[PDB]
């Protein structure tokens, strides 16, 4: 090998180095992709998030029990997504956050996840559901106004599960309603499944403290069922 | 709006008087110009194993 | 050009009933599954009813779950919708949509505000 | 109102397609029935190169016949010599979500894009060794979705705002802008003059531009769905183009119409990049069943087929001299084929 | 023997054909895993081989304890009686090394990404070398110095070496502890951990049963190992005994020598049961073949 051989053999070399140093900061680290709309209430849950630490996309990072997770956020984008969704085939999770208090665009919501679950580069990825402002669906129901079977005929016929888990002491109208709102995306969910994903739903408000530690359970057992996967030969 | 359809117009008045040629010509001229250059595309010829650099 | 013309409104009275129809023209009819939307005064757009390739699945938003039809021919290229009892909350212009791509399970942007493969629309007055 | 401007529409597009039908007097293919077929051809593999992390998601070559830039979503782009598999340059990007690149003709510049809506532009040879960012062209409202340089002084891009615009690099600021389109524009081509350029959107429509005018010349429609890809031949009078409808086609810009389709039955998986040959004999596309496909672009026949990735084919293209062809794909490698 | 050659007649010959087909088809199975998912099985290769070796080297064996005879010479008897017993402990290495990699990975699952199986080659040809080393012990001690004997001295009937006791100690224990108390305590401890990892207080009822056949199947690898090799390693020092001429009671001689004959026997299996426990029950091997 002549001068311009081994400089050029010599450069390579070192540029093989740093990639390697790269490649262990980008295996330690999961990225999450954070959906929802805007009656959602989901930048506080964003914010919420802070305490642990003109453009298109913004960026949020946290770490809990030493690990490290990154949340994206779409802004300053087209109401037509068919295309950069493309970008998230890869992403540890979904967490898909919903205003649970409003009857008047729930149908909207459940077609959002429909679209999510089932399209082609999105069908082997897990999603995290948060039923979001649990004390103004409390307040609605028990005030009496407003009603739920207007807009969804079935609940007429619906009765609490045996496995529900009214502890607090909170009114049985309340259960019904919760339960009979979580049920609908879980039918969703188990209806074109095929064992590759799940679904992990939560009830939530604006003052909890504790959806970090939720996020990091969930992860966690996703993480371990794939690796149960890939290597059934190791 | 008023300004919409107004240039969807004007657009549709700007390409409706455009001139034309006959199939037959065109074709015959893509036909010629594939003909005038084909000894010299190397990725219909390959080239012999001496002139080509990924196989040297 | 892909085009689809949409027919059939018009004022009624509480408790009629109407039939709305679509003819396509420009794509292969039968690769593709079709949706029904409308838009009300005063509001944005808002999901109606699904057919898919073949006519076996069938889909209805909640208020309308027992009253509207939904169909299609695919030999004559066309789409149908059939409503049995009206209501003066049905007032609003009535649209017919096309799944962006063939041999689908998703639909994505299909009530955006564009969109490329819906039609004119519809008006129908109830009172 | 604005009644009697749609019925005058509908008037004027029957009048186009009329002297569009009058125009219809032979096919291609009655043309060329008397001609030679091509025979099998068969390609094979001479280099793999190794090293990126994630999906690669675009590429091009340079016309130093011999280098090769490619941008992948870890967040990195990597120029390669080709002859060696041996790699010369490495950049690390600010944002991870990218989706173009670009070589200049005069192999100074790079450029990149992406999902926030920035042009980035590197400079390759300062005095430092580095490499350090130029400019950031900072006005579309959507992301960028393509980009080819002119001269080491203008650019060219396109977005899903829906827009294409002209840009001075020295300067900043836009020059001038093409809106006529009705969805995202997906891809671009320049033409060998660099006096004209063509389009295709998310809106089974391509359109032909006047760069200088700033004004749209011609409209082509015969996709069914949306266009992802499209090349100027190589005279400068034709052009292909490729959807997900599962089809490519050949248009004409002289007669104004459709010229030829190339399909089959089979094939029910969408089209990702299509690229031609140096005489014009040979159309390459890519697909999403994980292959790439050779067409004799004069019969509508299929004389080829490479294979050899594991996931979805995302970039095609073949160089100047004509020897050489390069894929790129979701398996972070790419491929060299003579 | 009267009561020994007609036991290891009929044991090695039902042992014989199954190995066969099941390790060779195995790595057969292998070979086009690696050309279409590029992974690495390495311990399973490793495992394979170690097993077909065992299998192969018995006809000869059945072969003298049939006829009562050997018409080939010492260096070939001697290679025979090395062959066996180097391959029994490099499948017991091996079933360790696995163990230990389900636990890493399920116990701590989010400190184990790809870039940390570096050295799984390196593990393995060491652990093949230090072994073919300390099994040559083997041969070493069963040839008496001076006999004149080279005809029917093959397998069962060769002389023991003549030792001092208390180096038969020293050199026996140490063999058992390295041999079978360490690789059982690792395993034991880690299918104990592995095992609680996956339960918890929350079912999710949409799922479709696929931790507990993981926890099912740890056990039942944890179960065969323990049975198939204890016997041999509680009967192993008492044998050697025997054939010293240190326990001189007739009843303790004949009862010792039949009950290792039977324990040896037992631990010869495992070369045919594990390629229906480890691979052949994945659900890989279910999707091809
Ligand atoms: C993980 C683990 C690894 C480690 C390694 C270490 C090593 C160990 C360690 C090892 C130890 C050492 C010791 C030695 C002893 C010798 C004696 C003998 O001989 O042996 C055998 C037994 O047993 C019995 O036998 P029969 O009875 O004589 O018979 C035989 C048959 N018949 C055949 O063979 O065939």
């Amino acid at each position: 090998l002549s001068a311009e051989d081994k400089a050029a053999v010599e450069r390579s070399k070192m540029i093989e180095k740093q990639l390697q140093k790269d490649k262990q900061v980008y295996r330690a680290t999961h990225r999450l992709l954070l959906l929802g709309a805007d009656n959602s209430g989901k930048s506080t849950i964003v914010k919420q998030m802070r305490i642990y630490h003109t453009s298109g996309i913004f960026e949020t990072k946290f770490q809990v029990d030493k690990v490290n997770f990154h949340m994206f956020d779409v802004g300053a984008q087209r109401d037509e997504r068919r295309k950069w969704i493309q970008c998230f085939n890869d992403v540890t999770a979904i967490i898909f956050v919903v205003d649970s208090s409003d009857y008047n665009r729930l149908q909207e919501a459940l077609n959002d996840f429909k679209s999510i679950w089932n399209n082609r580069w999105l069908r082997t990825i897990s999603v995290i559901l948060f039923l979001n402002k649990q004390d103004l669906l409390a307040e609605k129901v028990l005030a009496g106004k407003s009603k739920i079977e207007d807009y969804f005929p079935e609940f007429a016929r619906y009765t609490t599960p045996e496995d529900a888990t009214p502890e607090p002491g909170e009114d049985p109208r309340v259960t019904r309603a919760k339960y009979f709102i979580r049920d609908e995306f879980l039918r969703i969910s188990t209806a074109s499944g095929d064992g590759r994903h799940y679904c992990y739903p939560h009830f939530t408000c604006s003052v909890d403290t504790e959806n970090a530690r939720r996020i990091f359970n969930d992860c966690r057992d996703i993480i371990q069922r794939m690796h149960l996967r890939q290597y059934e030969l190791l | 709006s008023i300004a919409q359809a107004r240039k969807l117009v004007e657009q549709l008045k700007m390409e409706a008087n455009i001139d034309r040629i006959k199939v037959s010509k065109a074709a015959a001229d893509l036909m010629a110009y594939c003909e005038a250059h084909a000894k010299e595309d190397p990725l219909l010829t390959p080239v012999p194993a001496s002139e080509n650099p990924f196989r040297e | 050009q892909v085009q689809l013309q949409e027919s059939g409104g018009g004022l009624v009275q509480p408790g009629g009933s109407l039939r709305l129809s679509c003819a396509a023209s420009g794509f292969t009819f039968s690769n593709y599954k079709m949706n029904w939307v409308r838009q009300a005064p005063g509001k944005g757009l808002e999901w109606v009813s699904d057919i898919s390739q073949s006519g076996a699945s069938i889909s209805y938003t909640g208020s309308v779950k027992g009253r509207f039809t939904i169909s299609r021919d695919n030999a004559k290229n066309t789409l149908y919708l059939q409503m049995n009892s009206l209501k003066p909350e049905d007032t609003a212009v009535y649209y017919c949509a096309r799944c962006p791509a063939p041999f689908t399970r998703d639909c994505f942007d299909v009530t955006s505000t564009t969109y490329a493969y819906r039609g004119q629309g519809t008006q129908v007055t109830v009172s | 109102e604005l009644d009697q401007l749609r019925q005058e529409a509908e008037q004027l597009k029957n009048q186009i397609r009329d002297a569009r039908k009058a125009c219809a007097d032979a096919t291609l293919s009655q043309i060329t029935n008397n001609i030679d077929p091509v025979g099998r051809i068969q390609m094979r593999t001479r280099r793999t190169l190794r090293g990126h992390l994630a999906k690669i998601y675009a590429m091009h070559w340079g016309t130093d016949s011999r280098l090769l830039v490619s941008a992948s979503q870890d967040g990195k782009l990597i120029i390669w010599d080709s002859y060696t598999t041996n790699k010369v340059h490495a950049i690390p990007l600010r944002s991870s979500w990218v989706m173009t690149c670009a070589y200049a003709p005069s192999g100074n510049y790079v450029a990149c894009g992406g999902l926030d809506n920035i042009c980035s532009i590197y400079n390759l040879k300062t005095r430092e060794g580095n490499v350090r960012v130029s400019r950031e062209l900072a006005g579309h409202t959507g992301y960028l979705s393509c980009c080819r340089f002119l001269d080491d002084n203008q650019i060219v891009t396109s977005s899903g705002d829906t827009t294409c615009a002209l840009w001075d690099i020295e300067t900043g600021q836009q020059t001038t802008t093409f809106t006529g389109h009705t969805g995202d524009v997906m891809s671009l081509s320049l033409a060998p003059d660099t006096r004209l350029f063509v389009s295709g959107a998310c809106d089974a429509s391509a359109k032909l531009w006047d760069v200088r005018e700033g004004m749209c010349r011609q409209t082509f429609t015969g996709h069914e769905s949306d266009i992802n890809a499209i090349c100027f031949f190589p005279n400068g009078n034709a052009f292909a183009t490729g959807s997900d409808d599962a089809t490519c086609r050949l248009f004409d810009l002289r007669a104004d119409q459709e010229l030829m389709t190339y399909s089959h039955d089979n094939i029910i998986c969408g089209i990702t990049s299509v690229s031609f040959s140096k005489s014009g004999r040979l159309l390459l596309a890519g697909y999403d069943d994980f292959n790439c496909n050779v067409w004799d672009a004069l019969k509508a026949d299929r004389a080829g087929v490479l294979a050899g990735h594991d996931n979805r084919v995302s970039c095609l293209g073949v160089t100047d001299d004509g020897m050489a062809v390069a894929t790129g794909s979701w398996d972070s490698f790419l491929k060299i084929w003579n | 023997t009267d009561f020994r050659y007609f036991i290891y007649a009929v044991t090695y010959t039902v042992i014989l054909v199954p190995g066969l087909i099941g390790n060779i088809l195995a790595l057969w199975v292998f070979y086009g895993y690696m050309k279409e998912t590029k992974r690495a099985v390495i311990f399973m290769i490793n495992l394979a081989i170690a097993d077909l070796l065992q299998v192969l080297s018995l006809p000869l064996r059945i072969f003298y304890y049939l006829n009562h005879d050997w018409p080939f010479g010492p260096g070939l008897c001697m290679f025979c009686f090395y062959l066996k017993y180097v391959n029994m402990y490099a499948s017991i290495y091996f079933l360790v090394c696995i163990s230990v990699r389900r636990f890493w990975f399920l116990m701590y699952p989010f400190r184990f990404h790809d870039c940390k199986q570096k050295y799984d080659l390196y593990i393995s040809i060491a652990g093949w070398l230090i072994i073919c080393l300390a099994c040559v012990l083997f041969p070493l001690l069963r040839t008496s110095d001076d006999t004149s004997g080279n005809r029917t001295k093959c397998f069962v009937d060769l002389p023991t070496r003549n030792v001092n006791l208390a180096q038969s100690v020293v050199m026996m224990t140490i063999g058992e502890l390295i041999g079978f108390v360490t690789p059982l305590l690792i395993v034991l401890y880690c299918t104990w951990k592995t095992v609680l990892s996956l339960q918890d207080k929350y079912p999710m009822a949409q799922d479709l049963g696929e931790k507990q056949k993981a926890l099912k199947m740890i056990l039942t690898c944890a179960g065969v190992f323990l049975i198939c090799f204890a016997p041999y390693h509680f009967s192993f020092p008492l044998d050697f005994l025997v054939k010293s001429n240190e326990i001189k009671s007739c009843l303790a001689r004949r009862v010792i020598l039949i009950f290792h004959s039977v324990a040896l026997c037992l631990a010869s299996l495992n070369s045919c049961l594990d390629p229906v426990i480890y691979y052949f029950s994945t659900n890989e091997f279910r999707r091809r073949l």
